[PDB]
């Protein structure tokens, strides 16, 4: 009774503190600057190959090769410049909800309803691809994986908890407990000192990698936060959700600075990502399209028409020259 | 659960809450700096 | 004559219909598949009819002086390319048939590699049967159809294998699809049943409407020419209405698939 | 912060009545399908009754069919449950619970504790 | 350099060849999402996740969803390429059967599971008959509509089945098929079956059910029903 009353008072005091920080609004001060305007990204190529729906994808640091996981059980390593198969890896479990490329360009991660972020070695001296380390230490489905480096990898899951793993040892080093519902996505910072993670409780959380604790808890969503991605500078992040709106949260300001919303849109966001500039907030929606939002003024600059079924994932290159959008009709379309 | 949530919000209470005008201006100015930095905006 | 204006209109209608269907498959993702290649192979034949089997059919109706090998080659090549439309038309009916009687094993039994193989069987067999008059069975000058192409070939071998067999197969196959539709619909009745029967009656009926009129005149001419020949206009009506299949083939198949509607 | 606060609830004699009222906040109340979930003494959670976005397609559990009555105020953002003729079996912690997605008619609530779109609950009790 | 671009391209042809070989086996195989409940005959028909079984030259791939936890709004989205959701339920467990009715309504009215047919197995049918003939826990208390519900005319019970049990048998269906008919679309149909653990021929019931679904899918494509 007393602990529950004190917990409710802490949440009210946290919102009241950040309300004082809200002197102006982001949309209010960014009205004067000129927008991106009419933007119409053509499809560069169409990566046809996957059998079933593509659930996830992620670029490499090289800004050429990209990996994508599909529900048939294949993890195809593409090459954007040449639209060809670098590698085609058969998974243990057919169902796979995430995949990620290592910053070095050596290892590749994947996982889903098996509850294992299976790491695969690309540069194998024998010949074929081989399972480097199976990271089985989660109660529920693996929802996202991101490599800090080749030595260690951060994970989210359907066990209500994120976790840092070290593949050399083969066990979880630091655990991240705090969310109420199952976590859906995560995004590493540029410095890789801390990371964010959106969950089905409708409240993102900034976790510190070294310490092993939540820095602050954000809340500016009505429904499940599906995706999450860091802003290029590393001081803010966007979050796609089932409430059919995206929300930018400043890490310094500690609140929702801006809401990207269109009342005509009635369906949730699956994936989100920024460009190198931090201008084009590219969010993938359930209605078979992806809206090119202006991160500055919160206005719909353009739209990505193409796919038959929903866009599940959306990644952007490190140099910021190309963008990819994996979809449930199994055709990865690259745009630039 | 309640004590851990109280300790979480106690840690979350103490934080450097910056102004939105300054926080917006930094994020706005970052775009203006990297807008020319060959992005998706002006196609190469 | 009226045939030349009607056929060239049938050409333009066949291209306008066929390319639009071929464009729709290439554009959209759910359309392009094993099912699409069978429909597009019919439409591709329809394109071929529009450019290669209309103007070369026009030249046979005129009666121009040429070599007997050169003239007969035209009339036979018109027959070949019009025959590829009928064999592709039958191939779609068998493709739909095997999808309904063998539903669970359909993607295992029928695949994209074999789909090209079945399309290859149709086009090669269409070339094989239509070029039969070139080597054997030819009585071979004023370039007419009835003179160079023998009527014994047109009734016994051609009308049976290239028209009647497709008709007897399709009519029986689509009745069996209607039996499956009757088995499915009443479980899920009169209004939807008569819609299902009439829908397959539109598919089969237009095939029977187009081809039979010309071949029954050939059966009339071959069996007993005591009565006079069908007048030029009546022969032109039969030749145009046989070519009208290529106009309506886009309609009877590509219009009915719900995914093609959104693209068009 | 997506909270639902259950007002009302308490002790009442068997055969009487008790009107629960759940104050909702932190989201657009009209866009979501609402429902009540009860937890009896020494038992798992179970669905009681739901209500549509417009407030038309209403459904109940058979144990509470005819006796209970659900309703909603979309303007002020709150849910109701006018319980009448309460039996001894009805004693439970009644949580008002919003469904996860908006613009829909599917709900995967009644979770083992972990479900954020649900309040702290009011202890409704029946004794004589 | 010139060799390297073609070398990977010739190697990608083998990747395409392995992928196209993978597409042949995958497209032939049928996925099934067999979900149920705690003590509801889920393990009887199929505690393994995945179960491959060849029946009449047709490979299946029946996937249980037991290892993950009960919040099932974001992992159930992974099964819309699935051919048929085998929704198994305990017929006897009246208190928790209402949770299964709510679970059916969620699965049926979901946007991503809108295209999927549900092969319903009302498991523990002979064990339902034990509870109904006893008459300790009345159906009217947990479902008031039963008291004013008569037996269907098209119902076909097995020999030596009581009308008392027959009423209870076809009423459990009614509440499931009320939700099935409430769509008003015809993109997917519920296939109810009365089953027990001892009754072995359930894969045959799935085979005949899955036959009618993909038949319906083909007939519907051509606009023919
Ligand atoms: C596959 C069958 N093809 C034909 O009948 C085509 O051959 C031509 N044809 C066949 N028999 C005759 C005939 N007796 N007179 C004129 N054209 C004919 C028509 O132009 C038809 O389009």
């Amino acid at each position: 009774d007393q602990l529950r009353q004190e917990a409710e008072q802490l949440k009210n005091q946290i919102r009241d503190a950040r309300k004082a920080c809200a002197d102006a609004t982001l949309s209010q001060i960014t009205n004067n600057i000129d927008p991106v305007g009419r933007i119409q990204m053509r499809t560069r190529r169409t990566l046809r190959g996957h059998l079933a729906k593509i659930y996830a994808m992620h670029w490499g640091t090289d800004s050429r090769l990209l990996v994508s996981a599909s529900q048939d059980g294949k993890l195809i390593i593409w090459d954007s410049y040449t639209t060809n198969k670098v590698h085609a890896i058969p998974l243990r479990s057919s169902w796979v909800m995430t995949c990620a490329y290592a910053p070095s360009g050596n290892y590749v991660a994947c996982g889903g309803l098996d509850n294992i972020c299976s790491i695969y070695n690309l540069k194998t001296r024998e010949g074929n691809v081989r399972v480097s380390r199976e990271l089985a230490g989660h109660t529920g489905y693996l929802s996202c994986c991101r490599f800090l480096d080749d030595n260690q990898i951060v994970t989210s899951s359907g066990d209500t908890t994120c976790a840092l793993w070290d593949i050399e040892t083969g066990q979880q080093t630091t655990t991240f407990t705090g969310h109420t519902g199952d976590v859906m996505s995560l995004s590493l910072a540029p410095d890789t000192r801390l990371f964010v993670s959106g969950a089905c409780d409708a409240s993102a959380k900034l976790w510190d990698v070294r310490e092993g604790m939540c820095r602050q808890t954000f809340t500016g969503h009505e429904s499940d936060i599906n995706a999450i991605c860091f802003f290029p500078n590393g001081n803010a992040f966007a979050t796609g959700s089932d409430d059919a709106t995206c929300r930018l949260f400043d890490l310094r300001a500690d609140q929702e600075l801006m809401t990207y919303s269109h009342d005509n849109i009635i369906c949730g966001i699956t994936s989100v990502s920024f460009s190198k500039s931090g201008r084009l907030l590219l969010a993938g929606y359930d209605d078979f399209n992806c809206n090119v939002w202006d991160a500055l003024k919160a206005d719909r600059a353009g739209v990505l028409a193409g796919h038959d079924n929903r866009v599940s994932c959306l990644g952007v290159t490190d140099d910021g020259m190309a963008v990819a959008t994996g979809s449930w009709d199994s055709f990865l379309k690259i745009w630039n | 659960q309640a004590r851990k949530l109280v300790e979480q919000l106690k840690m979350e209470a103490n934080i450097d809450r910056i102004k939105v005008s300054k926080a917006a201006a930094d994020l706005m100015a970052y775009c203006e700096a990297h807008a020319k930095e060959d992005p998706l905006l002006t196609p190469v | 004559a009226v045939y030349i204006t009607v056929e060239l209109a049938i050409a333009v209608l066949a291209i306008l219909g066929n390319v639009l269907v071929c464009w729709a498959v290439w554009l959209n993702s759910n359309l392009q598949n094993v099912t699409n290649y069978f429909v597009v192979s019919l439409a591709a034949a329809d394109i071929a009819v529009g450019v290669l089997a209309i103007p070369f059919a026009i030249t046979i109706s005129t009666g121009f002086c040429a070599a007997c090998h050169g003239c007969l080659f035209i009339a036979c090549f018109v027959l070949v390319l019009t025959q590829s439309s009928i064999f592709s038309l039958l191939a779609i009916a068998i493709d739909r048939y095997i999808a309904i009687r063998i539903p669970l094993r359909y993607n295992g039994l029928v695949t994209g590699t074999r789909a090209k193989g079945i399309i290859a069987i149709c086009w090669v067999l269409s070339f094989a049967i239509g070029l039969t008059p070139m080597l054997g069975w030819n009585n071979c000058v004023a370039c007419l159809f009835e003179d160079v192409v023998p009527m014994n070939y047109m009734v016994y071998f051609n009308f049976f294998a290239c028209v009647l067999v497709p008709l007897l197969l399709m009519l029986g196959v689509y009745l069996r699809i209607f039996l499956a539709a009757r088995r499915q619909l009443k479980q899920m009745t009169l209004q939807k049943e008569v819609h299902a029967a009439k829908s397959l009656a539109i598919i089969v009926g237009l095939f029977a409407l187009c081809w039979l009129p010309l071949h029954i005149i050939n059966c009339f001419t071959f069996f007993c020419p005591d009565c006079s020949h069908a007048p030029l206009w009546l022969m032109y009506l039969a030749i145009v209405l046989s070519h009208t299949n290529s106009v309506v083939n886009p309609f009877i198949y590509a219009y009915r698939i719900r995914e093609f509607r959104q693209t068009f | 912060q997506v909270q639902l606060q259950e007002s009302g609830g308490g002790l009442v004699q068997p055969g009487g009545s008790l009107r629960l009222s759940c104050a909702a906040s932190g989201f657009t109340f009209s866009n979501y399908k609402m429902n009540w979930v009860r937890q009896a003494p020494g038992k798992g959670l179970e669905w009681v009754s739901d209500i549509s976005q417009s407030g038309a397609s209403i459904s109940y559990t058979g144990s509470v069919k005819g006796r209970f009555t659900i309703s909603r105020d979309n303007a002020k953002n709150t849910l109701y449950l006018q319980m009448n003729s309460l039996k001894p079996e009805d004693t439970a912690v009644y949580y008002c619970a919003r469904c996860p997605a908006p613009f829909t008619r599917d709900c995967f609530d009644v979770t083992s504790t972990t479900y954020a779109y649900r309040g702290q609950g009011t202890q409704v009790t029946v004794s004589s | 350099q010139r060799n390297e671009e073609k070398a990977q391209r010739e190697a990608n042809k083998k990747i395409e060849k392995q992928l196209q070989k993978d597409k042949q086996v995958y497209r032939a195989t049928h996925r099934l999402l067999l979900l149920g409940a705690d003590n509801s005959g889920k393990s009887t028909i199929v505690g393994i996740f995945e179960t491959k079984f060849q029946v009449d030259k047709v490979n299946f791939h029946m996937f249980d969803v037991g290892g993950q936890r009960d919040e099932r709004r974001k992992w159930i989205q992974c099964f819309n390429d699935v051919t048929a959701i085998i929704f198994v339920v305990d017929s006897s467990d009246y208190n928790r059967l209402q949770e299964a009715l709510n679970l059916f309504k969620s699965i049926w009215n979901n946007r991503w599971l809108r295209t999927i047919s549900v092969i319903l197995f009302l498991n523990k049918q002979d064990l339902l008959a034990e509870k109904v003939l006893a008459g300790k826990s009345k159906i009217e208390d947990y479902f008031p509509e039963f008291a004013r519900y008569t037996t269907p005319e098209d119902a076909t019970p097995e020999p030596g089945e009581d009308p008392r049990v027959t009423r209870a048998k076809y009423f459990i269906r009614d509440e499931f098929l009320r939700i099935s008919t409430a769509s008003g679309d015809g993109r997917h149909y519920c296939y109810p079956h009365f089953t027990c653990a001892v009754d072995t021929e359930n894969a045959r019931r799935i085979f005949n059910d899955c036959r009618d679904i993909i038949q319906r899918m083909h007939l519907r494509q051509y606009e023919l029903l």
